[PDB]
């Protein structure tokens, strides 16, 4: 009784069975890989040739087959024959090596993993004033007890109807987040509040992106001090460890670094005191970290440099937890609120 | 009269040397007495020790050659001869001297005798004999002289020498010449049995006897005032001086020979006997400048082959690879003179950081002062990564072949060859036009070993993406083994675009 | 407009508020710790206390104060004064301490962390025949799209209404659930089908143990081969590296060594081929752990040491993807269902 | 007679040892010339070096002593004392040789006389003498003797010897002796001037001079043979053996010796000088059987101090504490004893693995042998953890005096006790009489350390629970600052449960 869902799963098919067919036995074909041909007929090229147009199939199969393939479900199909040369090697080696042969059709087709269905491993809660219909229910985002949603690795099948906010925030630490949504901010501050959990996820990013981009909902995000917390963001508006669909122009939130010192313009957040002995002090192997990113062609483009050598130059860090143990009542109804009609973010 | 206190020039300094000299004097020469006479030689050299406290030995040639007619046996080994007669045919054999010094010596420091045998070819007897010499007038004294019967078609020269050398010095030394000789003469069979009691076969690999060296006229460019007069004093009739310059020469015809008397200024139909000592070198020096002779025929010379060489170093060092290469003749000094050249590469030959060079001028091996040689120099110099060799150390051997009438040696008899220019160049390019087959046989050995590499490859990667691609045409599970095969082979075709081979691995 | 909610928030209260008072000047007292006193009138102990009584009432004020805490949030309350003594040192100095000091109190009590209210951080999945209400709703799990509910963190303020199934299936790989959930396995056999995301959480475990008291359902658990996977199994029947909420008599459900190569009695699930290129072989720092368990009291008890050793013997394990590439189908309607009516499992 | 060719055994083995012994005779002797007669000592001891070739020494001792009676100089610096006549006062000195001893060896090696001078007590002049003896038959030779004028109230005596030694050989060890005898001697004032130019002054630190001993009549259980003789014949008048064993022993009262005539079975009434060898012995029997007689009293003895000790011994090692023991007297062969002990601990002391132990005998200190004495047994067999000490390193010190008329020596004059048994224990219990002292001060330490330790820690401790505990009271934000303080206070006094004290630290 599937719907929306059996639509991909033609559309799959169809524009792809034409694509990696080529056959055409007049003259000796190749594949064209925009980001460099691969020819077939070559030494160093040709294994990785029978890698593609095989981890194609078992796609493709799977595919009309009804199935609900894992990367490494499909890892383990290295070695598909009886040895048929008696050598008196393996298909492929190291799930690494798979991969990279995914990635690859992925670009040849146009389609990503997830369009092919090949569902992957996403996490990643979400909760607020919106009303969507997945598979064959609708459920509603608002009525949700403590608990909340969790998107479904294949985030791309699923139609929205009514919305109700203003902005998306995206909280990294899941311990936070279950307070954030035990007092309500989500309701107060008419939004919608979701959270990775550390590092997002593949798909938890494909939800944000099309927020921000089907329903014109600014996307503000928060996390730690440190450099660590600017990786979050960075994965954010791209995609982990250099398709277009990753979010920029996403928005950072704090905490910043005048967050806990301020300027001769604008009042500190953080008492003399509770500073000393909340902030924990750089290690050195961090200031590596921030000068290997303060180079990033997509950080060196702003004054976003400004926070970040502030940074390299009061050798200090500070925990989310650590502001919200000043007590939700601050953290709900002042800092966010405060900063964001503030305009105090980056951009 | 030189050699008497001054030893060391024509190659006796001391005990030892003088072994490995007698030996390759009498071996030069009992060759010599039979592939240029035609027939396959059986040569047999024994070394034997007669005496232990004053150091004694035996050198001992046996052959089946033709032999001495027997009344010139006391004017070949008893006299002495001044000079080397210019030369007119190719010979193995250095100096003037040769296997005369050897007995020379024998009279100097031991008191017995030289035995001697011959018989001829189609002879009645065996000659024996047994000379002693007057070093003092010049003048062998004969101690023995007898014939016994001849059992059936038998011909020889059995040569018997006694001296005091010193065999452990010289004996690594001596078993190159033997083997090397083997090497480039595979058609000969020769045993050596040293002092000590150790026997060495080395057998006929095949038989044919290369053409042998022809005499010839002398040619002008090359000859002066001491031998124009013994060509005249050496006459018989009453030649004019035109006959004479003519009938004697090479290269000179009857328009060719008459500008000539235009240069020296004479008189053409003028009796030749009547020559003055001035008359002559102002045509001696005619002779010098003149500019277009034709060039000293080389029907005189001879040849190992670009063949007895491929073989002869191939029976003994089992390589992977061989070559060799006979040039055309060039010329100098008024002779005429060829270079011959080959290498062999791989198999046996020992693996070490430098080539082994064998060299040859005139037939036979020169063993000492390989190091002042300007082969040695050539072989060295070239630069062997050019030509293929690509590692450190390696197995490559090269032989250089050197033949003339007129061999310019660098030293006061010291065994190696003279940096005359005009032959350093045919020298190199020789090697050259080996070292490039080289190259050649080590370019289709990365193309052999390139298809087995390729070839063996696609037999695992071709029914794979054939499979592949086949599952993508028929969705339905009945086409998978029919699409299959209709384009594996479809596949396997389209390889030949390449390399075209049909292989079958199991 | 707060329910079942201002529940607890009172009962924690009172029912502690005089548990921590002790008072009493007659004469001196102390806490007593049963797993010990802790005399405030020592010296290695003296500090222990001032500890305890702190963390304790940071929580018992936090607690009528209604905000929701951390246990981070609650760390940082290290250092709570001004300097009265110039020593010319802090409360607590890393968090490891301060957690400590909890379970401490946890224990005077007999309140769990989660009931105090201090909510943690709380992720597993669920999904199935069942009805909840939670704090002021009723969301149903099985109208649920491809997303599924993520419990809260207090787990014990949530009430069951309707049931419907038989067996409560634990599976350990978020990835593998995706798949087994995208088929309707935990429909066509009626069961609550629920992962953990590996190592499993404080509280992913009360849910567990409470269907499996409460309803009376019984619960079978998979993961991988190796050590890894006898580990998580572990502290589901008892709670991470050695209170009494968590079940016992949880149930083992493969993948077994047998189930990779057989008995003499039974047949074997895979291929001989497929083996030899599925299977990881055992590296030494494995063997390892295993011999650290084999002697664990509570597996030294059954013949689970029968299927220890066999892996100590044939140095061999595999991952539970490997499986599941052989195709849903199969690990759908022939796997578990053969297992679990086959009584193929340890107990 | 003996020492002439056994020199090592009165303690003049070698040159260097020599000098070492002179000294300590002769500040020995200028002691016993002062302290004893109730004066303030000022001595001051200078050696000189006046020979570089043959090593000769100057030593010189100035006192401010009584000294002697002019006509008996000789008579105590020439004639050689056989015997050490039995002793009745406690005294300085070993053997019966003493200061003799030294002039003797001085006119062995050396060439030059010996520079004395006195001046008795309230004295007219200064009697200068200037002395060498004659060996063979024992009496001295004046050399010079004359007298000056005294200005007032001078009294000393000034003596000067000459000798053989070796300074370097024996300096560390003569330092020794000075300040160890000033140690338990702070009622002096020393001066030392070595032969290099080295000044060294000891001030006086106080002045309770002891009490002197008192001489006393011999006791019965330590007499024979030979001394009851030379009581006898050294007599005035005719006493009967009655009076006799009464008015010349100590512990003999009417009745008490009546009953000693009734053993040895004698006439009360009889002469004295009338006593055959045999009557005598009969007695001296009976004397060493009788049973009850009283103790050997004290009062020939002379004790350093509670106090001098303590003084002596913490003006120069500065410890954290001190603590010293006199017993009281007990008896051995006829003669008293007592034993004097004493201990400091920590502060300047060195840290060493082991005690530092200075003994002392009849008020002289004693260096060498400190390995074979009875003391350094004790001290050492000590069970040092029983009385506090911890840890293996520690800073200790331990002076043990030992005092009568009868010291019993281990060997032939070497410097060290002997092993007494009613003496070691006497001995060792005073030590434990110290030893359970030194621990005291010591269970103090770690007693005040303890109170700063907790009583420190809380005033940290009791406001954060004072707090802690006062929030869970009112909920409300009022009661915070009044419950607080009280029940802060109200802590607080819960305290001085165990320890009282008011401390303000800020
Ligand atoms: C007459 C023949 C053939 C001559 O053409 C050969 C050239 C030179 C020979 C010179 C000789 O001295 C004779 C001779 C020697 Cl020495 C010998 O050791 C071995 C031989 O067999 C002959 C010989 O038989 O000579
Ligand atoms: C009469 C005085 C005091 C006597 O009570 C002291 C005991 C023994 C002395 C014995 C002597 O031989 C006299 C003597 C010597 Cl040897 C000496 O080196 C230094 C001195 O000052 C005296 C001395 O002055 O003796």
């Amino acid at each position: 009784d599937k719907e929306a869902r059996r639509k991909a799963a033609n559309i799959l098919r169809d524009k792809f069975l034409n694509l990696v067919e080529q056959l055409k036995k007049g003259e000796p074909l190749v594949m064209e890989i925009p980001m460099l041909r691969r020819n077939f007929l070559d030494l160093n090229e040709a294994k990785r040739f029978m890698q593609t147009v095989l981890m194609a199939s078992i796609i493709y199969d799977a595919l009309v087959s009804d199935e609900y393939p894992t990367i490494r479900d499909l890892y383990y199909r290295g070695k598909h024959s009886l040895l048929l040369k008696s050598i008196e090697e393996n298909t492929w080696d190291e799930q690494k090596e798979s991969d990279s042969v995914i990635v690859d059709i992925e670009v040849f087709t146009s389609l990503l993993r997830e369009e092919m269905l090949i569902l992957s491993k996403e996490k990643g809660k979400v909760v607020g004033n919106l009303r969507i219909r997945s598979g064959n229910d609708v459920i509603d985002l608002s009525k949700t007890g403590h608990g909340a949603y969790a998107i479904e690795p294949t985030p791309d099948l699923i139609d929205f109807i009514d919305v109700d906010a203003e902005f998306v925030l995206v909280v990294e630490k899941d311990a936070v987040f279950q307070q954030l949504h035990r007092a309500g901010f989500w309701k107060q501050y008419k939004s919608i509040l979701i959270t990775s959990a550390g590092q997002p996820d593949r798909a938890t990013r494909r939800f944000v992106r099309r927020l921000n981009e089907e329903l014109k909902l600014p996307v503000y995000i928060l996390t730690d001090a440190d450099p660590y917390g600017w990786y979050i963001f960075s994965v954010f508006r791209i995609g982990s460890i250099s398709e277009r669909l990753a979010t920029p122009d996403a928005k950072f939130l704090g905490v910043s670094m005048g967050d806990i010192f301020g300027n001769s313009r604008k009042k500190p957040y953080l008492s003399e005191a509770e500073r000393k002995n909340y902030i924990i002090k750089a290690k050195d192997a961090d200031i590596k970290r921030a000068e290997e990113i303060k180079n990033y062609e997509w950080f060196k483009t702003k004054a976003w440099q400004e926070e970040i050598n502030t940074f390299l130059q009061r050798k200090a860090k500070l925990e989310i937890e650590a502001m919200a143990s000043k007590g939700l009542k601050f953290l709900a109804f002042q800092y966010i609120p405060e900063k964001i009609t503030n305009k105090d973010y980056i951009a | 009269e030189f050699f008497k206190r001054n030893p060391e020039l024509a190659g006796f300094p001391n005990p030892a040397r003088a072994l490995y000299q007698t030996v390759r004097e009498l071996i030069e020469n009992s060759l010599d007495a039979t592939d240029v006479h035609g027939i396959l030689p059986n040569i047999k050299i024994t070394i034997d020790l007669i005496d232990d406290a004053r150091q004694i030995y035996k050198v001992n040639v046996v052959d089946n050659g033709i032999g001495i007619p027997p009344q010139e046996v006391p004017n070949a080994f008893g006299r002495v001869l001044y000079s080397s007669k210019y030369v007119n045919r190719q010979t193995r054999g250095m100096y003037g001297l040769g296997v005369k010094a050897a007995v020379l010596y024998s009279q100097m420091h031991q008191d017995k005798p030289i035995e001697i045998e011959t018989s001829p070819v189609n002879s009645k007897r065996i000659y024996t004999f047994k000379l002693k010499i007057d070093i003092n007038k010049n003048e062998p004294i004969i101690v023995e002289r007898g014939s016994v019967e001849n059992t059936r078609g038998f011909h020889g020269t059995s040569v018997a020498i006694s001296i005091p050398g010193d065999w452990p010095k010289a004996k690594s030394r001596i078993y190159e010449y033997i083997k090397r000789t083997y090497i480039i003469t595979p058609y000969a069979e020769f045993i050596f049995k040293d002092p000590e009691g150790n026997v060495t076969y080395y057998p006929r690999l095949t038989n044919k006897i290369p053409k042998p060296p022809q005499e010839v006229k002398p040619h002008p460019y090359g000859v002066d005032r001491e031998e124009i007069k013994i060509l005249i004093n050496n006459l018989k009739r009453d030649y004019t001086i035109k006959e004479f310059l003519v009938n004697e020469f090479q290269s000179i015809g009857d328009t060719t020979a008459d500008k000539i008397l235009e240069l020296a200024g004479l008189k053409p139909n003028k009796k030749v006997k009547n020559l003055t000592e001035e008359e002559i070198t102002r045509l001696v020096e005619t002779f010098k400048k003149d500019e277009d002779f034709r060039s000293p025929s080389a029907d005189s010379l001879s040849v190992i082959g670009e063949d007895l060489i491929e073989l002869g170093l191939k029976k003994i060092f089992n390589p992977d690879f061989a070559a060799s290469i006979t040039r055309k003749p060039k010329a100098y000094q008024g002779h005429p003179f060829i270079v011959e050249a080959g290498v062999a590469f791989g198999g046996s030959i020992p693996v070490g950081e430098e080539p082994i060079v064998l060299r040859y001028a005139n037939k036979i091996p020169l063993i000492y002062d390989e190091k002042s040689d300007v082969i040695w120099k050539v072989v060295e110099e070239l630069d062997w990564k050019r030509y293929g060799i690509e590692s450190d150390q390696y197995q490559m051997v090269v032989m250089v072949h050197l033949c003339s009438t007129k061999i310019p040696y660098k030293s006061a008899g010291k065994e190696s060859i003279a940096e005359v220019e005009n032959i350093e160049k045919e020298i190199k390019n020789a090697l050259m036009e080996v070292a490039r087959k080289l190259k050649q046989y080590l370019s289709e050995k990365r193309k052999e070993q390139e298809a087995k590499k390729k070839l063996l490859a696609y037999l695992k990667y071709i029914p794979e993406v054939s499979r592949s691609l086949a599952t993508f045409l028929a969705s339905g599970n009945k086409e998978l083994v029919s699409k299959y095969q209709n384009e594996i082979s479809e596949g396997l075709f389209k390889l030949i675009s390449k390399k075209l081979d049909l292989i079958n691995i199991e």
